[PDB]
RNA sequence: UGGGAGGUCGUCUAACGGUAGGACGGCGGACUCUGGAUCCGCUGGUGGAGGUUCGAGUCCUCCCCUCCCAGCCA
């Protein structure tokens, strides 16, 4: 509350494509033996040229859109020159000037208050391969091993303004980001398998600000619960600052996932000179207006408006909708279902309770379980017709979500037709007290569902059936002359 | 007929029995001729030819900076010899896929970088007629084992006129299609923007015939997108009614006397077929080479960044990595290359980018734009391919020299611009020919103006300028 | 426009050495070369879109499929050097019957301390399950932490247990075909089977700093010969692979974990001993164990163990993570607490068969009588009756079932059980008539729950020097009517023919009538003078198996204790 | 923080979706003798907010408490 932190992070992203990045090798190469996904091109052999993968672009635009990014009609490819055993070409294909999509913003549920966060650039990169030293991590020995399998897998590197305030807004910024992409179909976003990486920036001075305080940067730190407790730490020590005579200065730190700390530098692959020129091996990428309004209709409805729809556009309450729109598969099976029985009102409840239940008391998603809308359509028109109490129509509902059997079918078998006929409910309910007077006596004084006992009697004695409405009407009156 | 000389088209048809000896008696004549001229770095073992394809039997040779599965590609540079190909450059794929049988990998400058051939770190390559002189260009060894007659035709990269130069200076026909017509995939590229694999042949009918085989878009080079281009059909059709164009500082240096002389013939020996050899003055073209020597060795200091002892080729067994890279890239590249990869990294450095580089990258749209619409009042431009006879085995140790010995070649690159070099001389007793620039991406037309000269010119008997008789 | 430093920032950027020879050699014609370009300065320094490529600016980008290169092999037989597939580079018509695995459980305590009522249920569980399914009970001391352990704690962990009546068919005290049954007795095996996995792509070695066994140095899958004699430490860790690990669990249903949550973990200490998780599996496998029934504290551990099993390629056992018994502070018992230890409840008076009663009852489906032997209980036993919650230990309930128990058995029994209790506690009882004590027992028992109670209450029937309660005096002797009564009392008794039970109740059923004090205050002086304690068995039994002899005495030697 | 497992009187344990009971503790009594024995009566609970239902401890969503694994502890 007293001191104000400004955080901004860099993010890399592995896109879940097929064809790699500038060639025709598979780029989903995790459990793959070393150098089995090599090709003359992505391996930097002499006389090899890069061929822009379409899919790599499709994916970028999707995420650019979701991120509310002013895209870019025109887009150039560039060469980021530098040497390292994990990087073949002697350079890397990125997009310094002309990122396919500039400037945007992602809104966070915000473990704080509901906030917006400004995107800066949003370009594409190639990504080098695994370099492992002779048995060790942040260190050294005698020889390192290169595994190029990963060389040339479509990367997207999103950079974001120093908006973020809380080391939580950070966690949830990337919690949002994964939970977006694990969705539109453009990445697994799962930091663990190095699919979502990130570095970060921090600062502080007064209480009300005039600028910032220049960064610090925290490369290295997988895990989300580890980007928090580590930007957490890079704050507990930034306060013992101008609160002990000290400025907020430069240097860069990574974080030991063992202890719980952070360090300065030792490796020394510094902020050299990367010489960014345009990639003559590739002619510029110009995105068809006449095509692109065709991949804004490709990308799926995000679960926030999929609600806004159902909401004031299907009659469903904020609550009812909000629930239905999680399991996107379920959200589909709602409509798949409404289509065939244009009463959403009831469809909701049923899938929210009875249905969503067996999708749990046995693990599954609607997706494959013998339950077509033709079951509700049937169930329904049948309660509609009064051959079935909303009770019985809940009693039967498992044997149906089990046997596939059509509702109206399993009723023609156990004979569950709502006997609200003759008031022999009048009859059974009398004998009900003859042989149970402690109870009637109880309702003679304790009103609260005391007849609830008799309700149950009539049911037990007629198989589910009776008729809630009618059976109750009767009882609450035969408890008036005792 | 002596095979030492034999257009592809004479090869066209000579009996199923008679013509199957053409491969063998091509390596056979190599064992003899070669040791003197020294133009081949590989030369096949003894593999043989079958059938399939209009143009079989016909033995070819191709510049050793051009990946050729089956036989070490080496760019004639210590760092990259000893490297077995891993894929047929598409030009070679398309060649073999047609009938052609490649024989050996022809020498060249180190990484196609220079303007003579001696700069090759494997060994110098001597000009067929006059082992004292030099083939010139970058793909010298190519355009010299063709002249000498060890092979029917060759392929060669052209970055600063690297097929034209050595063709005019060595005696034969070198063509440079427009940047966008021949796959650069499989060409160990030195500059990505300018490079282009072209033929090198005896008839200007083959320079035109090779194209219609070694071309088409390729999905392995995203910079070759298609175009409706014909190198034949209008071939034999003298420019009997076309306006032309000529440079200006073309006469403002000091062309070797014997040169512009047997050149000024091209003027009238064309006007004799009836065509305006008028002139126009282009300004900023004045720079070109100064502009091409920013861009090119800039692209080199990254196109070559890849040869690092890391994964293939040469490697100096040094205990540290910071060592290994350097001591390998030093003892490997060496010579000319070295200094190019240097000035280039410097063109792209911290406080020089928009200064030197980007500027040059814009001047190349200056010269590009000017040269261009000049191809939009009338047809072909033109110039002597060479500004010199064909210098002697030893050379003024001065890079600047070579780096100028072009001009006539450079600007065709700074637009792709098609450009042939057809012979029409013998001057100072070293057969230098002329060049015929073309409209950006407008080819066929230059393959008309070519044959035009090649016949309607003194010296050339049978229709094809003579070939150097070789000590054997 | 001409320098010597450019050598750094330049020949360093294209990583190009330049032996002292060709040094100032470059500069020469690099200077000229640089100079010539200056013939550029004559240009347009504003608005002029650059050209890096001719062409017609599109891209036309591949929509194709993923394809493994048609000749990957040449790319790789073209490397300078290689290790395990990587590029290596400079550091910087007769049949037979079918046998079904036979039933076998383990109670695998670690001698880290005293056995509590915790390990007692979770052991009786295994015990019963074996005794019901007709199988075998195995008992294994797991002492891999050589500080946290002991041969006393091990020694006392078997006693408490032998007391609860839990015979094991195989243990460290009488062997079994699967010896040995301590783990420190089998480092023979772990390092064996551990290297059986560093053979495989599955475990690896880790070396540390000589003078700080914290920080990690290297790794390769090969034994650090050199380093282990140069005096460093080495652990073996298990290479967790990516994937998902799961299992059924008779109590906790289907369970699944994935291993992107389980980081590479130590399975062989610096000191030749296993880590817990590895140690089991091996032993748990070797010891042919069909069912593991253990502490819920171990669920989150059945993955790590299940990885191991499926890397040795071994069939694992059924699992069954039972809940803990907690403390009064919502939390599991342990070595820590130490105040809820079987030993305690033993000498504190609780009868074995009653602990086993409550332990077989704390959080079990009640079903029927609440009081029972662990034999009776057997014939109605499903390891599924157990509830899922961590119950809290409730001495109140224990002592209750304890009491109901002694009062319900044969008299001889409690006798033996009392006496043998006497020793272990160490109260020192001065036995007497082999059938008088066997009568003041009969009486004393009916009024007390434990046995430290059946001792205190039995107390003044033997020892004749019994105290008097710093409280009985307070409202009965310091009373004004006292001597008057204890006195009339003495004669009312001193004059008593038949001393049986009938005309013994009567004796007092009138000392009351004559109004010395209230029926109450009288009856309780008589009592509280002949026993010393306010509450005792029924006064008509006490003064009857004391004798006119003793009652007169005790009646007397307080009439003197009244003094002043 | 993640992953896991639990959540009905003070403590354990019950209630086809139909009056939330039983046991132990506790409080009050009774037993023409105490009570630490025995009997008897009472007290006292579904963690929270909503949804489905005639009816919810039981079915659905979210939230809250507790415990476990995250060990060169086991
Ligand atoms: N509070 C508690 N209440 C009720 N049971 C408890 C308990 N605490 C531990 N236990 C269970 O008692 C058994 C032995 O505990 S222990 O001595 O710590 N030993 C061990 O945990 C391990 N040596 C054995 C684990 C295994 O079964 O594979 C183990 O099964 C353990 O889970
Ligand atoms: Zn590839």
């Amino acid at each position: 509350m007293r001191y104000r932190p400004v955080i901004g992070l860099e993010i890399h992203v592995q896109l879940s494509t097929k064809t790699k990045a500038f060639c025709s090798c598979p780029a989903d190469v995790f459990e793959l033996p070393p150098n089995t996904a090599i090709c003359p091109v992505c391996t930097g052999q002499p006389g090899a040229l890069p061929v822009p993968n379409e899919e790599m672009i499709r994916f970028a635009v999707k995420t650019a859109l979701a991120l509310n990014c002013k895209i870019h009609k025109y887009s150039r490819f560039d060469r980021k020159n530098y040497f390292y055993p994990d990087l073949p070409k002697g350079y890397q294909i990125s997009q310094y000037f002309y990122p396919i999509a500039t400037e945007g913003f992602l809104e966070i549920d915000g473990d704080e208050g509901r906030k917006k966060v400004r995107i800066r650039r949003l370009h594409l990169e190639e990504d080098a391969g695994k370099l492992v030293h002779e048995g060790d991590s942040i260190t050294r020995a005698s020889y390192s091993l290169v595994d190029m399998n990963r060389c040339g897998v479509p990367l997207i590197e999103i950079v974001t303004e120093p908006d973020i305030s809380s080391p939580r807004e950070a966690r949830v910024f990337m919690e949002k980001l994964r939970s977006i992409v694990r969705y539109l179909g453009v990445s697994t976003g799962d930091m663990e398998k190095g699919a979502l990486r990130c570095d970060a920036n921090i600062s502080v001075v007064d209480t009300e600000t005039g600028r910032q305080s220049n960064r610090v940067e925290v490369k290295n730190m997988n895990s989300f619960r580890f980007v928090e407790r580590a930007l957490e730490y890079e704050f507990e020590r930034i306060v013992k600052a101008m609160e002990r005579g000290e400025d907020v200065e430069r240097e860069t730190r990574g974080w030991d996932m063992a202890t719980k700390i952070t360090v300065s530098m030792r490796g020394k692959e510094e902020e050299s000179d990367y010489r960014y020129f345009p990639e003559p091996d590739i002619p510029p990428v110009v995105l068809s207006d006449e095509y692109l309004e065709e991949v804004k209709k490709e990308l799926p409805e995000l679960p926030d408006e999929k609600a806004e729809r159902f909401m004031r556009e299907y009659g469903l309450p904020e609550y009812d909708a909000k629930v239905l729109t999680s399991s996107k598969e379920l959200a589909e099976f709602f409509e798949e279902c409404v289509k065939v029985v244009n009463r959403p009102k009831d469809l909701s409840n049923w899938i929210m309770t009875e249905v969503l239940r067996e999708l749990n008391e046995r693990n599954i998603e609607i997706t494959e379980s013998k339950l077509t809308p033709q079951h509700f359509a049937d169930l329904f028109k049948l309660m509609d017709e009064g051959k079935i109490s909303i009770k019985i129509a809940k009693e039967i509902f498992p044997e149906v979500f089990e046997t596939g059997k059509m509702p109206s079918q399993i009723v023609e078998e156990k004979g569950l037709t709502q006997i609200n006929d003759e008031k022999l409910i009048e009859e059974l309910v009398k004998k009900a007290m003859e042989q149970n007077p402690k109870a009637v006596q109880d309702y003679k004084s304790g009103k609260k569902k005391a007849a609830g006992f008799f309700v149950g009697y009539v049911m037990r004695e007629t198989k589910g059936k009776a008729n809630p409405e009618l059976t109750n009407r009767i009882i609450q009156k035969l408890l008036e002359g005792e | 007929l002596d095979f030492r000389k034999l257009t592809i088209e004479e090869c066209l048809k000579l009996s199923e029995e008679e013509r199957e000896k053409l491969p063998q008696l091509s390596l056979e004549t190599i064992k003899r001729l070669d040791p003197h001229v020294k133009a081949f770095i590989s030369v096949r073992e003894n593999v043989s030819v079958e059938k399939k394809g209009k143009f079989w039997g016909i033995p070819v040779a191709i510049k050793d900076n051009i990946l050729t599965l089956g036989m070490r590609t080496t760019c004639a540079s210590r760092i990259l010899e000893n490297y077995e190909s891993v894929f047929d450059a598409t030009v070679v794929k398309k060649m073999k896929e047609a009938g052609f049988v490649v024989v050996g990998k022809a020498n060249l400058d180190e990484f196609a970088m220079g303007s003579s051939t001696e700069r090759s770190a494997f060994f110098p390559t001597r000009n067929p007629w006059d082992l004292e002189r030099v083939p010139g260009g970058s793909s010298g060894g190519s355009a010299a084992a063709v002249s000498a007659g060890m092979v029917v035709a060759a392929l060669g990269s052209d970055t600063g006129g690297s097929v034209r130069q050595p063709a005019s200076l060595c005696g034969v026909v070198g063509y440079k299609p427009t940047y966008g017509l021949v796959s650069r995939y499989g060409l160990v590229a030195f500059a990505s923007s300018l490079d282009q694999i072209g033929p090198i042949t005896k008839t200007v009918r083959d320079a035109a015939i090779l194209m219609e085989i070694i071309s088409g878009r390729d999905e392995n080079d995203a910079t070759t997108v298609n175009r409706k281009v014909d190198f034949l059909s209008e071939i034999e059709e003298g420019v009997s009614g076309m306006k032309f164009a000529v440079p200006e500082e073309i006469y403002e240096h000091d062309i070797e006397e014997g040169v512009s002389e047997r050149f000024e013939e091209a003027l009238k020996l064309l006007e004799r077929l009836g065509a305006k050899v008028e002139r126009v003055k282009i300004p900023h073209i004045k720079y070109s080479v100064a502009t091409y020597y920013v861009i090119a060795p800039a692209e080199a200091s990254s196109n070559l960044a890849r040869f690092d002892g890391v994964k293939y080729g040469l490697r100096i067994k040094e205990k540290g990595l910071r060592e290994m890279y350097m001591k390998t890239r030093n003892v490997g590249f060496g010579e000319e290359v070295r200094r190019r990869i240097m000035i280039g990294t410097f063109t792209l450095s911290a406080a020089y980018y928009e200064a030197y580089f980007n500027k040059a990258m814009k001047v190349r749209r200056k010269i590009s734009d000017e040269l261009n619409e000049v191809l939009s009042q009338y047809d072909a431009i033109l110039t002597p391919t060479s500004p010199v006879t064909a210098f002697k085995i030893g050379e003024i140790k001065d890079p600047l020299t070579y780096y100028l010995m072009d001009i006539f070649t450079i600007p065709a690159n700074l637009a792709g611009l098609p450009a042939i070099s057809v012979p029409f001389g013998f001057s100072n007793n070293l057969p230098v020919g002329v060049q015929v620039i073309g409209r950006r991406f407008a080819d066929g037309k230059v393959f008309r103006i070519a044959r035009a000269i090649e016949k309607n010119s003194p010296y050339n008997e049978n229709g094809m300028f003579p070939l150097p008789e070789v000590k054997a | 426009k001409v320098t010597k430093d450019l050598v750094l920032h330049l020949e360093n950027l294209a990583r190009l050495e330049l032996s002292e020879d060709q040094r100032e050699s470059l500069m020469k014609d690099f200077q000229e070369i640089l100079d010539y370009v200056e013939l550029l300065n004559e240009v347009d320094v504003e608005g002029v879109e650059p050209m890096y490529t001719p062409v017609e600016d599109s891209a036309k980008l591949r929509k194709g499929d993923p394809r493994f290169f048609e000749m990957r092999d040449l790319i790789k037989k073209n490397f300078p050097e290689e290790k395990d597939g990587h590029i290596k580079v400079p550091g910087i018509p007769k049949k037979i019957r079918r046998c079904f695995e036979l039933v076998r459980v383990r109670f695998a305590p670690s001698p880290t301390g005293h056995l509590h009522v915790g390990g007692a249920r979770t052991a009786l569980f295994n015990w019963m399950f074996a005794r019901k399914e007709g199988g075998k009970f195995i008992l294994r001391i797991e002492d891999t932490d050589t500080e946290r352990s002991s041969r006393e704690y091990e020694q006392q962990i078997l006693e408490s247990l032998r007391w609860c009546g839990l015979d094991w068919d195989e243990g460290p005290d009488i062997g079994g075909d699967f010896g040995p049954y301590r783990q420190s007795e089998r480092l023979e095996i772990y390092r064996e089977y551990a290297e059986k996995l560093v053979e495989d792509k599955r475990a690896y070695y880790v070396v540390y700093d000589k003078e700080d066994p914290s920080k990690e140095l290297f790794t390769t899958y090969e034994y650090p010969h050199e380093y282990k004699e140069k005096g460093h430490p080495v652990t073996i860790k298990f290479k967790v692979l990516p994937g998902k690990t799961s299992f059924e669990d008779l109590l906790k249903g289907y369970m699944e974990f994935d291993n992107s949550t389980l980081e590479d973990f130590i399975i062989m200490k610096s000191n030749g001993f296993p880590t817990y998780n590895f140690a089991v599996v091996v032993d748990d496998h070797l010891m042919r164990i069909s069912h593991v029934f253990r502490g819920e504290d171990h669920l989150s551990n059945t993955p790590k163990q299940l990885m191991i099993y499926e890397a040795f390629g071994w069939e694992a056992p059924v699992f069954m993570h039972i809940p803990l018994i907690l403390g009064s502070d919502r939390t599991p018992l342990s070595k820590r607490h130490g105040a809820t230890s079987v030993e305690h409840f033993r000498r504190e008076g609780i009868l074995s068969r009653a602990l086993m009663n409550y332990l077989a009852l704390l959080g079990w489906r009640v079903e029927g009588d609440e009081i029972f032997t662990i034999e009776e209980k057997l014939q109605s036993f499903d390891p599924k009756d157990i509830s899922n919650k961590g119950v809290i230990f409730d001495y109140q309930k224990l002592e209750w079932v304890n009491g109901k128990h002694m009062r319900r058995i044969d008299l001889e029994d409690l006798k033996r059980e009392f006496i043998e209790w006497a020793k272990y506690a160490g109260k020192e009882i001065p036995s007497v008539d082999e059938r008088y004590f066997s009568e003041t027992l009969r009486i004393c028992r009916e009024k007390v729950n434990t046995l430290s109670q059946l001792y205190d209450i039995m107390y003044p029937f033997m020892n004749d020097d019994y105290e008097y309660e710093k409280d009985y005096v307070e409202k009965f002797l310091k009373r004004e009517e006292a001597e008057r009564v204890l006195e009339e009392a003495k004669k009312a008794f001193k004059d008593l023919n038949s001393w049986n039970m009938e005309e013994i109740e009567k004796t007092l059923r009138d000392l009351s009538e004559k109004g010395l004090a209230s029926k109450k205050v009288v009856f309780q002086l008589i009592r509280g003078a002949v026993t010393g304690k306010l509450v005792t068995p029924g006064l008509f039994e006490t003064i009857e198996v004391l004798g006119k002899e003793r009652t007169l005495k005790r009646l007397e030697r307080t009439l003197q204790f009244l003094k002043k």
